[PDB]
RNA sequence: UCAAACUCCGUGAUAGCUGGUUCUCCCCGAAAUGCAUUUAGGUGCAGCGUCGCAUGUUUCUUGCCGGAGGUAGAGCUACUGGAUGGCCGAUGGGCCCCACAGGGUUACUGACGUCAGCCAAACUCCGAAUGCCGGUAAGUCCAAGAGUGCGGCAGUGAGACGGCGGGGGAUAAGCUCCGUGCGUCGAGAGGGAAACAGCCCAGAUCGCCGGCUAAGGCCCCUAAGCGUGUGCUAAGUGGAAAAGGAU
RNA sequence: UUGUGCGCCGAUAAUGUAGCGGGGCUCAAGCACACCGCCGAAGCCGCGGCAGCCAACGUGUUGGCUGGGUAGGGGAGCGUCC
RNA sequence: AGUUUAACUGGGGCGGUUGCCUCCUAAAAUGUAACGGAGGCGCCCAAAGGUUCCCUCAACCUGGACGGCAAUCAGGUGUUGAGUGUAAGUGCACAAGGGAGCUUGACUGCGAGACGGACAUGUCGAGCAGGGACGAAAGUCGGGACUAGUGAUCCGGCACCUCUGAGUGGAAGGGGUGUCGCUCAACGGAUAAAAGGUACCCCGGGGAUAACAGGCUGAUCUUCCCCAAGAGUCCAUAUCGACGGGAUGGUUUGGCACCUCGAUGUCGGCUCGUCGCAUCCUGGGGCUGGAGCAGGUCCCAAGGGUUGGGCUGUUCGCCCAUUAAAGC
RNA sequence: GUUACGGCGGUCCAUAGCGGCAGGGAAACGCCCGGUCCCAUCCCGAACCCGGAAGCUAAGCCUGCCAGCGCCGAUGAUACUACCCAUCCGGGUGGAAAAGUAGGACACCGCCGAACAC
């Protein structure tokens, strides 16, 4: 149902789109986690920044 | 010697050495061919040396096809000149050769002499290469 | 010769990941 | 550019009872200079000018 | 010992300026161009330099009319 | 002391030039690009910064729909040019029958066409991704401390290397010149790289004789594994290297 | 005879080993594939103090976000003399 | 006597160039540099402009008097390969190509909204009004198929105006509208007006910038190798091994310009060394087209030694006389 | 409504074209007769224009047939590529050609008019 996010890497060496999209998801620091919907918006952001986030699934 | 009789633009960029062959990846007109494996620019004098190497190793009768022609020049500029001040003049002519591409094709009956000849012509070239039969 | 090569070949280490500055 | 006696020469085109010089640059190795011409002047209307330099 | 080349000509900023979908007022310039790469259709006019422009407001539709890419304008819906 | 002395005065001459410019903390924070230039080491305006007011999310991101492109690539009896090998032989031509006309012959040179395989930054019947322009739907939202307009106050306008794409060069340079919502250094410490501005990780409010992790690494020097399992290596390979040679 | 994974020769400069960072290592302390743990930074967390922007409330309390910084812009202050 | 005498530039100089248009580079929007690659312009135009109407070429096949490869003609195929005033591109057969008749819009007064945009410049512009052209009318015409064909400002000049007229009335003069006068081409144009030397040189600065040296690369140079056409009486490999190819070393002529110009003292000689081996002799050795003496080529090998003299400033070199040998 | 009819148009304009075979002419489309009248040839009533209906569907045109000259054209794979991993090599998530192939296709649609009829 919902996706659970965990930021792993850092935003340094990282481009504008990746940085702005972490901001979009609400992630600023490392080890922050977010409970986000699994809609197309979210899936596209994760496709964008998969190397920065571990993604788990409650559902 | 191999050169064209005239090119429209006699100062060209350097060809690219990126990608694999699209055509000439299949022996066409003979029986025993040469196939490249690397990227390289092959000139006029190399191919002359190679065809002579083959004809002096069969020596009588048996045909040789050259599926390449040096239709792309390169520009040396005269010696001990500081960089700048233009682009040098064409002096030698290359053909680009992408991997998979076929250069030579022989038609001589005995495989012994033929394979040997192609090897002598391989050792006149800058590329790693191998020998091909028309078969699958 | 030697010096430039050893620079350009120390770059292929593991903690550099294939790249270094001024080669 | 300059004022040389260029092939494309001459100017001034004055009006009869119409003082509104209309200008045009033309050649002069051809014959003519006493016919054609027309245009709108001040207070007046579509009437006939000379090429008078 | 000279390179007799070197010259060039400054740009002219050609190409499309109002793509598909957009809202354009009147007299606005859709494309600047040398030849009629794109031709006029409906509610569209041509210039002297083969520029195009709008004659009626609306929105764009780059369609073809017998093999030639056109430009058009369609009626917006009044609010 | 002389390619035009010395002293006082003008005179505190002037220098697009070199140097130097003193106490503290708080907040934000660049640039090394463009056009012009008697100009290229300087400067003016635009660019990027901040302060104040105004306009309130208009900026940015992701998804979906609509639009032009002629790049990579590929293709060519789809045009302009190059070009490999065959078939024919007009047309040419040695030569023969000898009028030379005309009848022809012979590897002859081979159009044009024709079978097959090919190349191209200034060749394209074709044609990707990304990027781009607008619309829409949400997201971020006690914020990005975003955007736009205005006015004050400026600095910069000598950029470097690394990745990707490219020109000049010898497809050499720690070479030079352009691109890039790519990066870092500049202005950025700390850890790793043996030492090492630009590489990888990560962006330092101050303290703690607290804990978990990344890159990297665990025989001793050096804190952590002479760790487990299955195979290869005999060269000190590991811990530089080619064409090529070799039971 | 094909394709592979490690290997051999080719190999070769001048102060001193000197092209593992050293000792040393094949009774791998070397290469590969999987597995287990761990060490490790000024990163994140944990306990505390200060500060700036915003917001909520009450007669200045709390909370979230934030706080590297040169050219430079702005703000708030110590000190000396009369 | 006072002063000028340009800049770019892979140091400067010599050369070349400076503005505008077109194409590629240019990386599928726009834009983008180099002393990068190819060209062109500093015009022409009673029509080569406007409008109404009409038609389609080039090429090939054939026939055909001079006539041939081609001239004008006729008949077919011919979607467009010709031509478009002038370079190239984009377009043009629905023609913007070709042709014929009228003809002056190659006008005046304006201009919504837009592009591009440092700025000044620059580009199109529907639509309104007078007064017209053409056409039966609809409608098109504010130059040319499009983009280049030219130069800001100041100062003067010509025509017209119902603007002003230094007490009044006039006038000069100054204005205004339309217009002219510049290879100011170094083309955003320091003056209307300006070429050179300095080894007599001086000052301020710069490693932003060159020469010696270091450094990077290694075209070039040296050393070495690969393959083997042949030479070698035959015999590819005793010896030389072409045509091509691959690497070293960093000493050579050069490329870049990274530290040093608020000082790194530059050719050779002398004296004094020390190091490498890609070895001149000595020492050990394999093959021979090595009988023997002398050798030729190859491998290992650095301990020691490696002359004195003539010419040249010379390094290098040549010569003389010796040497076990007269090293790089 | 309808037939082998005519005319005006359209398709992001060849799936519609070219060529061959057969076949049709009621009214219409045509070709044809001739230059008296308007009008016209850079010369020509050939064309344009005018006046009529002797003649023929031969041609144009419409209908069916032939997938042959041309065109259209996928799925899947490949090339290339955005992003990420990766000490050179190469690889993973997504996107996705050209060519080739299977095949398609001798067009489709709209309006008015005729003829034909209840």
């Amino acid at each position: 149902a919902e996706l659970k996010i965990t930021q792993v890497r850092s935003t340094i060496g990282a481009r504008w789109k990746q940085r702005e999209s972490l901001r979009t998801l609400g992630l600023k620091k490392i080890r922050q986690s977010v409970v986000r919907e699994d809609n197309a918006q979210t899936r596209g952001l994760i496709n964008t920044v998969h190397h920065l986030v571990e993604v788990e699934e409650v559902g | 010697m191999l050169i064209p009789r005239k090119v429209k633009h006699r100062k060209q960029h350097h060809p690219e050495q990126r990608g694999i062959a699209s055509g000439g990846t299949s022996v066409s007109f003979g029986d025993y061919g040469i196939q490249a494996l690397e990227h390289a620019y092959i000139t006029n004098r190399q191919i002359e040396s190679a065809r002579i190497a083959i004809n002096r190793h069969i020596k009588r009768g048996g045909k040789v096809w050259i599926n390449i022609f040096p239709d792309r020049p390169l520009t040396k500029k005269p010696a001990e000149t500081r960089m700048g001040s233009g682009k040098g003049s064409p002096e030698w002519w290359v053909a680009n050769v992408k991997p998979g591409r076929v250069l030579f094709e022989l038609s001589y009956p005995d495989e012994k002499t033929a394979r040997d000849a192609l090897t002598r012509a391989i050792h006149k070239l800058p590329i790693k290469a191998r020998i091909v039969t028309r078969e699958e | 010769a030697k010096r430039g090569r050893k620079k350009r070949d120390r770059k292929h280490s593991k903690a550099n990941h294939g790249k270094r500055p001024n080669a | 550019a300059r004022n040389e006696i260029r092939p494309i020469v001459k100017l001034r085109s004055t009006a009869g009872t119409g003082y509104t010089y209309v200008t045009r640059k033309n050649r002069r190795n051809d014959p003519d200079r006493i016919v054609l011409r027309k245009y709108d002047p001040v207070l007046r209307r579509h009437v006939e000018f000379r090429e008078e330099r | 010992s000279s390179s007799r080349n070197g010259r060039d000509s400054a740009a002219q900023r050609l190409g499309v300026k109002r793509f598909g979908g957009q809202v354009v007022k009147a007299g606005e310039i859709l494309v600047r161009q040398r030849g009629t790469h794109f031709h006029p259709g409906v509610n569209v006019g041509r210039g002297g330099d083969d520029t195009l422009f709008a004659l009626a407001p609306g929105a764009v539709e780059f369609g073809a009319k017998r093999g030639r890419k056109t430009v058009n304008i369609v009626p917006v819906a009044r609010p």
